[PDB]
RNA sequence: GCCCCGGCGAGGCGCAGGCAGCCGUCGAACCGGGGAUGCCCGAAUGGGACCUCCCGCGGCUUGCCGCACUCCCAGUCGGGAGGGGGAACGCGGGGAAUUGAAACAUCUUAGUACCCGCAGGAAAAGAAAGCAAAAGCGAUGCCGUUAGUAGGGGCGACCGAAAGCGGCACAGGGCAAACUGAACCCCGGGCCGAAAGGUUCGGGGGAUGUGGUGUUGUAGGGCCCGCGGAGGAGCCCUGGGGGC
RNA sequence: GAGUACCGUCGGUCGGAUAUCCGGCGGGAAGCUGGGAGGCAUCGGCUCCCAACCCUAAAUACGUCCCGAGACCGAUAGCGAA
C-alpha cells in the first residue's frame, strides 16, 4: 500500500478503498477492548496517504 | 442669490449669452476658465465676460465684477456651470468664460452689451 | 491670476467681503458635526501651496475645536503648593494639531498632509485638513506624493511630522536657542519646550 | 458530519450484551459533533439496515454514546457477530 | 552608477529608489526622466 | 504524523535502560528545501454569550460561497484599506511623593517612577531667513575634548550647556507661483512581443487646472533677442560566459 | 509660501540671565525700490542670510534569537528554574 500503487488508480477506487479501510479500523478498535498491535497505526497512515494523493489529483 | 451677483438677468439674455458663447467657440476665440478669464481681463483682450451664479466657494469669481468695472469691460451672468461648460465645448463645468475675437457673434455681443449697460444703470 | 486675489481677500477678513460670508457660514457650521468632509476647499491658494491636487485620493475635512486652554482635575493625594494649580494651564500642542488628530481618529485609512485656519468664533476655531489615501494607484503614480506609501510614514500626525507638529516641537529655529530641540525632545531629557 | 466518519467504536460490555439479547439494540461510541440523524444514516449505510430509534448521552470521559434500536425485521445479533464480536 | 534600488511599499508592491537623492517612483519611465534631469550634470 | 526534490548510506519506532510487534535496498530513520491537512475560543467579523458553547438569512448545487464596524474608489455591479500582537532600543503628549537642604515653603528629588497615544528593523534629524568676526566656514547624525567652564540659584544645598578643535562616515533633490491651456492620470478588455515596452476599445477623474516649464540672494526664474551639436543616462532578459 | 513675522500680557519649561523654547488671549505687517539676524531697547554703519511647503542613504541604539570566547559559579553557589 504505497504511492507507487495508489497513483496508478482512479478516484472512485480510492474513495471505495478509504471507505473499506475506515470500516476495518472501527471493527479493529472495537475488538481491541476485549496480536499485531500495529494494524490501527498502519490503517491510519494508509488513509492519510490515500487522501493526500486524491487531493493532489483533484487539485491538478 | 450670492453676493457677487449685482443685478438680475432674464432667461432671454442668458440664452443669448450662451448662444454667443457657442457661436464664438465654433468660429472665433474663447478663453475657458477663471484663471484664463482673469488673465484676459488684466491684459485687455476680452470683449464679453460670462460668469456663473452657482459658484461655491464665492472667492473664485468675486473679483471679476470689480476688475471688469475698472477695466471698463462688459459682463453677464448665467445660472449654471454645467451649461456654460457644455456651450464652451467641454466635458466639465465652468464658472466663467471670456469671448475674444467674436466671429458671427458681434450682433449678440453688441445687443447684450447695451442691454446689460442699461440694466446696471 | 485667481490666487493672488484670494490671498488678498483673506489676509484680513474684516477689510474684505469675507467677514459677513464667514458670519453666515458659521451660523450654519455651528449646527454640523465636529468632523465633516467637504467637496472643495475654501481657501484654494492656501490648499494648493500646502499640497492639494484635483485628483482621486485627496479628501478635505473641516474640524471644530473649543478655544482656550485646559483645566486640570483635582489632585486627590497631597501636593506641595507649587503643584496645586488647576485653572491657568495651556496645552503644549496647538489647537491645529489637536484638530488634525481628531480628523485622523475619524478617518482610519488615510494620512494627514497639512491643515489651514478657516475661521474664528468666541467659542470655536475652525481648521480644514488635507488627507491622502496611500493605497490608491493615482497616488502611487505621482512622485510629488508617492513617498507617503512607505512604511515609516503611518502615524505622522500622532508622532509629530505635520507642519503644525514640527512648529510645536520647535524645528523652525536654528542656531542660537535651538540647542535642545534636535534631534528630538526625548533625546535631550525633555528639557526643550 | 459525513458517514464513515461518525462511528468510532462498537461497545461490548455486560449492559450492551444484555441489550443486544433483550431489546434488539446496538451501542456505539460516536463523535461528539454528530447528531441523531447523522448517526441514523451512518448505521444504516455502514450496515444496510433500518433504524427505528436513537438515544444519546455524553459520558464523563468526553465520549458520545449512542443506543440504536433496530427494526424487528432485522436482528442485532447477526450484525454483532459479523462485527468482531 | 545611478542604478535603482528596489524596495516595497506598505502593500506588497515594488517601488524604485534613487541612490543619489532618495526619491521613490513606480515606473521606469519616470525613474529615467528623473535620473537624467536631476543628475545629468554629473556627466 | 502525509507528499515531492536533494544529501548520507543501514538501520529505525521522542524525554524513556519494557512487552508485543511493524517500517526500511522500490534507499528509510536523520539533515537542507518546497507542498498538503490544520477542531473551538481569541482583533474575532452573519447574530448572541452566567461558563471555549449556541441561534440564523440569502444563492447554488445534502454539501459549498456570501452576509460585522469605521472609511477610500465607485454605484445600486464590484474593487481596496484599518483594528490585534512584539523583550530591549524609537517618536509625541500627561505627570507625583519619599528623600536632600541636618527643620522648611523657592529649590531638590525630576521632566524621574507611573499613565495615554503612535511606528520600525532601525527610528528621529537633515541641505542655513545658520555659525562667526577685520580670518573665514559650508546639511544632518555619532565619538573624544571644550568643562564642573560661561552661566542659573532662600547666589544656599545644588544645577549646568554651546560654538570651536581632533575624528567616524558623506549626497543632495522636489513643489507653490510667474508662462502655456487638455497636449494629462488611473481602471478593465483585446492585439503584438521572452520581459521591459507599444497599440487599440470602453468607463472613471480633471478649466475650482491634469500635464509641460521652474525652484534661488542684489539674487534665481519667466518673458524677450541671438549661436549652435554631438556626446549622456537608465529599464528588461529569448541568448552566451563568469563568481558567490 | 499670512492670522504668518512681529508687539503686549498670562501659564509652563530652560544654563539662558532686562538676552531660552512651547502654548493660550488681545492686536497685527511689508511682500523685490522687498524682508530677517548679529545675547537690554533704539539710531547709524559693516558682515552674513531669504522663514512661514515636501523628501532623503552611510556613519548610531537594542538584542525576545544565532555564532564565538572567559584570572566568572560549581548544586544552600550560578538565572527563580542543571
Ligand atoms: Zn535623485
Amino acid at each position: 500500500m504505497k504511492p507507487s500503487e495508489i497513483r496508478e488508480m482512479s478516484i472512485e477506487e480510492i474513495d471505495k478503498k478509504i471507505r473499506e479501510l475506515r470500516l476495518e479500523l472501527a471493527k479493529e478498535r472495537g475488538v481491541l477492548t476485549m496480536e499485531n498491535p500495529m494494524v490501527i497505526r498502519n490503517l491510519r497512515r494508509d488513509i492519510a496517504r490515500l487522501l493526500t494523493i486524491k487531493r493532489e489529483k483533484l487539485r491538478e | 442669490k450670492p453676493s457677487y451677483v449685482k443685478f438680475e438677468v432674464p432667461q432671454e439674455l442668458a440664452e443669448k449669452a450662451l448662444e454667443a458663447v457657442e457661436i464664438a467657440r465654433d468660429t472665433g476665440r474663447i478663453r475657458k476658465g477663471t484663471n484664463e478669464t482673469t488673465k484676459a481681463v488684466e491684459r485687455g483682450q476680452a470683449k464679453l465676460v460670462i460668469i456663473a451664479e452657482d459658484v461655491d466657494p464665492e472667492e473664485i469669481v468675486a473679483h471679476l465684477p470689480p476688475l471688469c468695472e475698472e477695466k471698463e469691460i462688459p459682463y453677464v451672468y448665467v445660472p449654471s456651470k454645467k451649461e456654460l461648460g457644455a456651450a464652451a465645448g467641454l466635458e466639465v463645468p465652468a464658472a466663467s468664460v471670456a469671448i475674444i475675437e467674436p466671429g458671427k457673434a458681434r450682433e449678440l455681443v453688441e445687443d447684450i452689451a447695451m442691454k446689460v449697460k442699461e440694466l446696471m444703470k | 491670476g485667481m490666487y493672488k486675489y484670494i490671498r488678498e481677500a483673506w489676509k484680513s477678513p474684516k477689510k474684505s467681503y469675507v467677514g459677513e460670508l464667514l458670519k453666515k457660514r458659521m451660523i450654519q457650521w455651528r449646527r454640523d458635526p465636529v468632523v465633516k468632509r467637504i467637496e472643495r476647499p475654501t481657501r484654494l491658494d492656501r490648499a494648493r501651496s500646502l499640497g492639494y491636487q484635483a485628483k482621486q485620493g485627496y479628501v478635505v475635512v473641516r474640524v471644530r475645536v473649543r478655544r482656550g486652554g485646559r483645566k486640570r482635575p483635582r489632585w486627590k493625594g497631597g501636593r506641595k503648593p507649587s503643584k496645586m494649580g488647576m485653572v491657568k494651564y495651556s496645552p503644549k500642542k496647538s489647537l491645529q494639531w489637536i484638530a488634525e488628530e481628531k480628523a485622523a481618529r475619524k478617518f482610519p485609512n488615510l494620512e494627514v498632509l497639512n491643515s489651514y485656519w478657516v475661521g474664528e468664533d468666541g467659542m470655536y476655531k475652525w481648521f480644514e485638513v488635507i488627507m491622502v489615501d496611500p493605497h490608491h494607484p493615482v497616488i502611487k503614480s505621482d512622485p510629488k506624493i508617492a513617498w507617503i506609501a512607505g512604511k515609516a510614514h503611518k502615524g505622522r500626525v500622532f508622532r509629530g511630522l505635520t507642519s503644525a507638529g514640527k512648529r510645536s516641537r520647535g524645528l523652525l529655529n536654528k542656531g542660537k536657542g535651538a540647542e535642545k530641540v534636535r534631534p528630538s525632545i526625548r533625546a535631550h531629557q525633555g528639557k526643550g519646550k | 458530519m459525513d458517514p464513515y466518519k461518525v462511528i468510532i467504536r462498537p461497545l461490548v460490555t455486560e449492559k450492551a450484551v444484555s441489550l443486544i439479547e433483550r431489546e434488539n439494540k446496538l451501542t456505539f461510541i460516536v463523535d461528539r459533533r454528530a447528531t441523531k440523524q447523522d448517526i441514523k444514516r451512518a448505521v444504516e449505510e455502514m450496515f444496510n439496515v433500518k433504524v427505528a430509534k436513537v438515544n444519546t448521552l455524553v459520558t464523563m470521559k468526553g465520549e458520545k454514546k449512542a443506543y440504536v434500536k433496530l427494526k424487528p425485521e432485522y436482528d442485532a445479533s447477526e450484525i454483532a457477530a459479523r462485527l468482531g464480536l | 552608477v545611478l542604478k535603482a534600488i528596489k524596495i516595497e511599499d506598505r502593500d506588497g508592491e515594488i517601488l524604485f529608489r534613487c541612490p543619489r537623492c532618495g526619491m521613490v517612483f513606480r515606473s521606469a519611465k519616470a525613474y529615467t526622466r528623473h535620473v537624467n534631469k536631476a543628475h545629468g550634470h554629473l556627466f
